[PDB]
């Protein structure tokens, strides 16, 4: 029923920085708070226990403290291996355990554009009476853009859906790919589509289009 | 001199003053520490050194009381037993004040240097860096056409006043403000343990009136994070927070009950903790409130009234130097310089009387001073 | 109904230094993110740098990495693109530009006239 | 030295039932009490269960109370909970942690030797291979630069499919999206790979998508337009 909220949801920092993650309990728990990193596909490590205190077997960078109920979780030089999830647990009973949203730490780097395409639906696939056509974002640094399908201007919403790829390891860039499924006999509407794409380093909305 | 037929009644008036205040004062001081000739344990063989240098300084002054317009070896002695009045001044009430100050930040420190040794190792350093401070002004014979000793390329004007006067000001001023903070942290701490302790009792009132126990639970929660954060504040700590280790035991052993759902037994179970109080932390909330007041008050305002009396003592004396080197540099000489120089010196030696203000609150032999 | 209006320029000689500031007029920024942008004659509005909101990102363009510096002060609602070290081919007007996105997403709508930058 | 273990997902029809089993060594289960976090895929962790052994507490949240019953037994020194009436929003992968009793340091370390996790995966689905479709670029896709291509591997069941584009031989620009998990409560996948201009290389590009839960190895071709 405590509340915990971890504000920073995502950082982007390089290696040497100093980052810090900070988190806030509803109630006023005693310094019983931990910190935890989970590398994606594995199981989460112990870091901080009681707010301040670092655990036997972690490097000596992390460091948190805590100030009346805001707890705070301060790397001092981030090496290229702390680039993980952070949680940040209270646990002040046993059935009393909840766990902050997370923050993902990410490899800063400079703003690139998304090289939008666009894909037609094969003929093959429209044997089988449903058309899914999906437009591509390629490397863009910043996993904030917006993909927005339209029909002659008819701006889609529910047939529409997007899945993002982690961080390239070669010049940390992500990747995207929003699809527009519909059935053969809701294809034959409007003859043309067209993907829009709003990227924070883009000027004006690409448009990349095609006619049926 | 053109103010020297006022100068004939305003300097014999506040040295005369002087004499007497100072003079009395230092006089029943010194009784008093007859009075109590062998304990001096830290910091009056301080007040007794100060004393010396003060009253030394009153018994070379029947001499320059007796003034006019109108010797030199004489002259030169007045100068020196100046200087070694208002450095040994500064220098002892900030050596005091570091005193107070390691007392009242590291106390097992103190314990350590609190024997005589090395207190009075560093009291004779101090008196002989004060004895170094006040040849080297007295090269030349003072006298020229009494002794004309007011004026005089100068260079180490400004590096005797900072040396003899800002260093000593920067590091009271730091022993006053590490006193505060010592002073003012265990404070919030005492208040946070109260209301702790207030919260804990509040809480054990709303589970003994409660039904419901989803709000026993609510009452119960917490409880326990006033108990995990109110233990965080040897021989004895240790028995202090093994009752708040049996306190959070029976807070568990309640709250399971509530969870449970047993809001009866729960309130049986948390009746206990009244019991564990009253057995454990009630006799050391006292000790924890009232001992840790009494001695630090005595170094508060010993800190205090040595920054008063260096602030309206020896602050205006030397501003009004460095005032008078600072039109240095750049490029009548008696008008606004010889008034103001002589109205600070006049403070500058009023400090010899505020220093028994120093002492009937701060140190050697307050009994009398109570008296 | 919310315009924005910038300041600075000047013909400054290579390897010399200003401080644009783009100051927004009607509407408050310490919730959303501006971002500055560049336009030569012939090149179309290539991006420079982005503030975040408060100490959670700046972002600035990869010509532009390292000699730039965006900052941020909620004060006067203005944010400032500090320019160093200016090679003879930053020669192009400089629009400030706000997104109606608090997610970053970046929707510009409301962008400013410029202001015309030379060098040399 | 400490080390837990889980055992027992995999896949069941909403309803159903599971029993997830969590074997430890090193220490003693009774020493510990021992909870079960899970962690929705692409989601926060969330507490679930504990059982305490050494008195018996089983708590469970409130979003699985009702319906998890946490059990230990401890001549196993394993800990168990058994899942039955399960929900859509109940697939995620369940860790089992260690947590020491008060008073002293065991309590004040929080969950410090975690499992490695079971996924669990609550799907009405039955195994279904995948119909691979072409992302075929046009010629007039950026005449000059460099164009994108890729297939569509769309409507598969279960999880894991691995797509490489001409037997591994293209790995550079190769771009594989995470499994989106569709309406039907099928899965939808598309990998692309960034080949450049004049005629896409003139290679006969082939993405070679292989469905090993139902044996299926088609190996489409993309052409251009
Ligand atoms: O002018 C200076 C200092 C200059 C100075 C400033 C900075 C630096 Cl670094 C070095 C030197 N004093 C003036 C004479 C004092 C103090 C030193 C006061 N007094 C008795 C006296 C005698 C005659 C009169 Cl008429 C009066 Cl009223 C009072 C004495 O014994 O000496």
């Amino acid at each position: 029923d405590i509340q915990m909220t971890q504000s920073p949801s995502s950082l982007s920092a390089s290696v040497g920085d100093r980052v810090t993650i900070t988190c806030r309990a509803s109630q006023s728990v005693s310094s019983a708070v931990a910190w935890y990193q989970q590398k994606p596909g594995k199981a989460p490590k112990l870091l901080i226990y009681s707010a301040s205190s670092l655990y036997s077997g972690v490097p000596s960078r992390f460091s948190g403290s805590r100030s009346g109920t805001d707890f705070t979780l301060t790397i001092s030089s981030l090496q290229p291996e702390d680039f993980a999830t952070y949680y940040c647990q209270q646990y002040l009973y046993y059935s009393l355990v909840t766990f902050g949203q997370g923050t993902k730490v990410e490899i800063k780097r400079t703003v690139a554009a998304p090289s939008v395409f666009i894909f037609p639906p094969s003929d093959s696939q429209l044997k089988s009476g449903t058309a899914s056509v999906v437009c591509l974002l390629n490397n863009f640094y910043p996993r904030e853009a917006k993909v927005q399908w339209k029909v002659d201007n008819a701006l889609q919403s529910g047939n529409s859906q997007e899945s993002v790829t982690e961080q390239d390891s070669k010049d940390s860039t992500y990747s995207l790919s929003s699809t527009l499924t519909l059935s053969k006999a809701d294809y034959e509407k409007h003859k043309v589509y067209a993907c829009e794409v709003t990227h924070q380093g883009l000027s004006s909305p690409v448009t990349k289009s095609f006619n049926r | 001199y053109a103010h020297h037929s006022t100068a004939r009644i305003v300097m014999p008036l506040h040295y005369s003053l002087v004499f007497i205040i100072g003079l009395v004062g230092n006089l029943l001081a010194l009784v008093v520490i007859v009075q109590n000739r062998k304990k001096i344990n830290s910091t009056t063989l301080y007040s007794t050194n100060l004393v010396i240098s003060d009253i030394l300084f009153t018994t070379a002054l029947p001499t320059r009381i007796a003034y006019y317009a109108m010797g030199d070896a004489l002259c030169r002695i007045t100068a020196l037993v100046f200087y070694i009045n208002t450095y040994a001044g500064v220098n002892f009430m900030t050596c005091l004040s570091i005193d107070r100050f390691i007392a009242v930040v590291h106390p097992l420190r103190y314990n350590k240097i609190k024997r005589i040794e090395h207190a009075k190792g560093v009291c004779i350093f101090v008196w002989i860096l004060v004895f170094a401070q006040t040849l080297p002004l007295l090269i030349n014979p003072m006298s020229k056409q009494t002794c004309m000793e007011y004026p005089n390329l100068p260079w180490i004007l400004l590096g005797a006043c900072f040396i003899g006067y800002v260093l000593p000001l920067i590091i009271i001023l730091i022993c006053y403000s590490q006193i505060c903070c010592k002073l003012f942290r265990a404070r919030r701490q005492l208040a946070d343990l109260e209301d702790n302790w207030e919260t804990l009792n509040d809480n054990l009132k709303v589970i003994e009136k409660a039904d419901n126990a989803a709000q026993v639970k609510d009452a119960l929660t917490k409880m326990r994070a006033a108990a995990l954060d109110a233990q965080k504040a040897s021989p004895e700590m240790k028995d202090f927070r093994h009752g708040f280790d049996i306190l959070v035991g029976q807070i568990d052993d309640a709250l399971k009950l509530a969870n449970e759902g047993k809001v009866k037994e729960a309130q049986a179970a948390a009746e206990q903790l009244k019991t564990t109080r009253n057995a454990y932390i009630q006799k050391y909330l006292e000790r924890a409130r009232s001992t840790l007041s009494g001695v630090n008050k005595k170094a508060l305002n010993t800190i205090i009234l040595i920054i008063v009396v260096f602030v309206l003592c020896f602050t205006p004396y030397h501003v009004a130097i460095i005032q008078h080197m600072i039109k240095k540099l750049r490029f009548s000489q008696r008008h606004s310089f010889q008034i103001s120089l002589h109205f600070t010196v006049c403070l500058m030696n009023f400090n010899c009387c505020m220093d028994p203000f120093i002492y009937f609150f701060a140190c050697k032999g307050y009994k009398r001073k109570v008296m | 109904q919310v315009q924005l209006q910038e300041s600075g320029g000047g013909l400054v000689q290579p390897g010399g230094s200003l401080r644009l500031s783009c100051a927004a007029s009607g509407r408050t920024i310490s919730r959303y993110a501006m971002s500055w942008f560049r336009q030569a004659p012939g090149k179309e509005r290539e991006f420079v740098a982005v503030a975040r909101r408060s100490g959670d990102g700046a972002f600035y363009a990869d010509s532009v990495q390292g000699r730039f510096t965006v900052s941020r002060d909620d004060a006067k609602n203005t944010v400032y693109l500090q320019m160093n070290s200016l090679k003879p081919e930053d020669t192009a007007v400089y629009y400030c530009a706000i997104d109606s996105d608090t997610f970053y997403s970046g929707s510009y709508d409301y962008w400013g006239q410029g202001t015309q930058v030379t060098v040399s | 030295e400490v080390q837990l273990v889980e055992s027992g997902g995999g896949l069941v029809q909403p309803g159903g039932s599971l029993r997830l089993s969590c074997a430890a060594s090193g220490f003693n289960v009774v020493d510990f009490s021992l909870h079960w976090v899970r962690q929705a895929p692409g989601k926060g962790l969330e507490w679930v269960a504990y059982i305490s052994s050494s008195s018996g507490s089983t708590s469970y949240a409130d979003s699985v109370k009702g319906r998890f019953t946490i059990s230990a037994d401890t001549s196993k020194n394993t800990a168990y909970l058994q899942m039955n009436s399960l929900r859509a929003e109940d697939t995620a992968v369940y860790y089992c942690a260690r947590w020491g009793y008060w008073p002293g340091e065991p309590w004040w370390k929080a969950f410090d030797y975690w499992g490695q996790g079971t996924l669990v995966t609550v799907s009405s689905a039955s195994t279904k291979g995948p119909s691979v479709f072409p992302l075929a670029p046009s010629s007039k896709s950026t005449s000059g630069g460099t164009a994108a291509l890729g297939c569509l591997v769309k409507d598969y069941f279960p999880e894991p499919v691995t797509v490489s584009w001409n037997s591994g031989a293209l790995t550079s620009g190769v771009h594989t999206f995470p499994a989106v998990l569709q309406s039907s409560g099928l899965y939808s996948l598309s990998s692309v790979v960034t080949v450049p201009s004049s005629s896409l290389g003139t290679q006969t590009y082939i993405c070679n998508v292989n469905h090993k839960p139902s044996n299926t190895k088609v190996d489409k071709k993309v052409e251009p337009k």
